[PDB]
């Protein structure tokens, strides 16, 4: 009930060059110290301005050599790698770097046995996952574990029977998950538990009907997808829901007509980029889930996309990563 | 005129907090593991609470200080560190690495006032009751402090019925319940209380979602349609009735209608069929987005039929 309202004049239409061109002048528009305040999450910031112009063909505007050097730079002596230089490392920033060596085929430039130790260090006694070495406990880290594991060919690493029982101890009345047991169903985590059952091969475990359900009633009249109940919808959930229903064999129990138009209505037509409602501000993270979620959907113009890895499908391909979906 | 000042304004900001980064990771490098970094990284936190690395410094500080401090030079630097984390939860209660923070403090200390924490989950949730990151904090004082799930679940039932926002308050339940009854699957008794309570939430409030979705798992954690008591048997025609007068008031309510079919299902499947035929056709010319949904559900339920048809003796 809580929705958007799309207007009339709203982008009916897929700007494809205007977004490539968004994203390859990302970082020059301002001054640097500008840009300073999401440094933090730099490496994933990498990632999704890479993928999202490999997605449309474009990922030679990007600059290799300069995105190489600064993820050598970025992993510690421990094996994780951090956000940006002088940050600290964590699962977040180490998967998001061994998917960008991932699209460059270049997983040598870092040191990919201690990359493994890193991840085998930090899964604890139930089978869950830390982020780093403060403890944080989120199935967010399960997924982010057994994603760079599987894109290193590595999955064997790790205790992967205990690191199921624990995810599957996420999993609740609504038939989703949430960050540790006990926790509300939420799409984010619904996403990460689903790509990780995807990657360990145990999506028969998952009640497909049932959380189908919950998900497909996350599309609100505006045609977008929430999180969860109550929750406006935004281009983020939208990507979360949807990659998650197709991992689970049900995309097609959401009007995808009506989510396609709610998307394309998140389109900047001045600047480029997507931003997460209609109307708002365009930033890369939108950008990719926007151009991720058409892809999904069926557009011609944009590569197959991996609903488990959020990459393009031809480069999952080339290192034989595809795991099996419902259907 | 009113723009340029918001426009220097944060660049002026932006230049501090690039000032106080560079100082903050230049004292780490030296080995500077003191009060200044506190002071420092209260300055950014505030703005920035998910520059998780930060969080790591303040830590490092606190972990160093501990060793070399008096234990009430050590108690007076918990206490500011608990009065910074909730000034930094009143700006922004949706960060990880704020109530991570404050997890990673209250699970060291010696020491710990968990009923304090719990009331300032309540005050948390009073504020929002849909803050997943302030339930999941409660769930970790309420194991740490071994509060009884009984207390648990008379706090969730108050918050249900004080107002609407319930869907993690009746999430909470859900996972309550069964541990005052567990099995190595509702007890019926329990089960008819909670139906109880559930039915009036949606007579309430039928345009919320939360109460279906709840109901809707009660209708499957019972006995099973071979095994109605005459109790639930009764029950649940009743509920039926009630959604068939609900259908009426709300004839654009989608909720009631998918209920009314799960009802029937719950029944009698080959009794009703007829019915819930007529109901999937209603339903989906209400709720046309779900029509895919719809469609494999009943798909799924036919055959379910056809199955109960050749049982036939
Ligand atoms: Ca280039
Ligand atoms: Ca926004
Ligand atoms: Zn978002």
């Amino acid at each position: 009930q809580k929705d958007v309202t799309i207007k009339s004049d709203a982008p009916d239409t897929l700007l494809l060059e205007k977004h490539a061109d968004y994203i390859a002048s990302y970082g020059s528009k301002k001054d640097d110290y500008e840009y300073c305040m999401s440094e933090y999450l730099r490496m994933s910031g990498v990632y999704w301005g890479l993928t999202v112009m490999d997605l449309m063909g474009q990922l030679h505007r990007m600059n290799k050599e300069e995105i190489l050097v600064f993820i050598k730079s970025c992993q510690h002596e421990c094996g994780g790698v951090s956000a940006s230089i002088g940050h600290d490392p964590h699962l977040l920033y180490t998967l998001s770097a061994v998917q960008i060596l991932t699209l460059y085929d270049s997983i040598h430039v870092i040191n990919v046995d201690k990359v493994v130790a890193y991840v085998q260090s930090l899964q604890k006694e139930d089978g869950s996952f830390a982020g780093d070495i403060w403890g944080e406990i989120d199935t967010r880290f399960s997924f982010c574990a057994v994603a760079t594991l599987a894109l290193l060919g590595k999955l064997d690493a790790i205790n992967v029977e205990k690191a199921i029982e624990f995810v599957l101890s996420c999993m609740n009345f609504d038939g989703g998950f949430g960050c540790r047991p006990g926790s509300e169903s939420h799409a984010g985590q619904i996403y990460c538990c689903t790509g990780f059952l995807a990657i360990t091969s145990q999506l028969h475990q998952v009640n497909s009907d049932l959380l189908g359900w919950w998900l497909c009633e996350r599309q609100l009249p505006s045609g977008g997808l929430n999180g969860r109940p109550e929750k406006l919808p935004d281009v983020c959930y939208s990507w979360w829901v949807l990659a998650s229903l197709k991992i689970i064999g049900r995309l097609h129990w959401i009007d995808r007509e009506k989510l396609r138009s709610f998307i394309l209505a998140c389109q900047d037509e001045e600047t480029g980029g997507f931003a997460d409602r209609p109307g708002d501000m365009v930033d890369p993270f939108h950008t990719l889930f926007g151009i991720a979620g058409l892809s999904l959907l069926g557009e011609e113009q944009i590569k197959p996309v991996s609903p488990v890895f959020c990459m393009p499908e031809e480069v999952l391909q080339r290192v034989n990563v595809q795991p099996e979906l419902v259907s | 005129e009113q723009a340029e000042a918001k426009r220097l304004e944060r660049e002026q900001k932006l230049k501090l907090y690039q000032s106080a980064t560079q100082a903050v990771f230049q004292k780490r490098q030296a080995g500077e593991l003191d009060e200044s970094v506190l002071e420092l990284t209260s300055q950014i936190l505030g703005a920035n609470p998910d520059f998780a690395t930060l969080w790591n410094c303040r830590r490092e500080v606190l972990q160093h200080l501990e060793t070399e401090k008096s234990p009430e030079e050590s108690a007076a630097l918990v206490k500011a560190e608990l009065g910074f984390l909730e000034s930094c939860l009143r700006v922004n209660p949706k960060s990880y690495g704020t109530w991570h923070h404050r997890c990673w403090l209250l699970s060291r200390l010696p020491e710990p006032n968990w009923a304090r924490e719990l009331e300032l989950c309540a005050r948390f949730l009073e504020a929002d009751e849909r803050n997943f990151h302030c339930w999941d904090y409660r769930r970790f004082v309420a194991a740490q402090a071994a509060v009884a799930p009984a207390e648990e679940l008379a706090f969730t039932d108050s918050l249900i019925t004080r107002n609407f926002s319930n869907y993690s308050s009746w999430h909470y339940r859900s996972c309550l319940l069964p541990q005052l009854h567990p099995q190595p699957r509702l007890p019926e008794n329990v089960l008819l209380k909670e139906l109880e309570l559930v039915q009036n939430a949606f007579f309430t409030d039928p345009n919320d979602q939360s109460a279906w979705f709840y109901h809707r798992w009660l209708l499957g954690a019972g006995s099973g349609r071979c095994e109605l008591s005459v109790e639930k048997s009764t029950v649940l025609q009743s509920e039926l009735e009630s959604c068939k007068e609900l259908q009426e008031l709300e004839p654009e309510n989608k909720w009631c209608l998918l209920t009314i079919i799960l009802l029937m299902r719950a029944l009698d499947p080959l009794l009703y069929e007829k019915e819930t035929l007529q109901y999937f056709s209603t339903l989906k010319a209400v709720d046309p987005m779900r029509a895919a949904y719809l469609d494999d559900l009943r798909s799924k339920f036919l055959l379910e039929n056809s199955v109960l048809k050749m049982e036939y003796a």
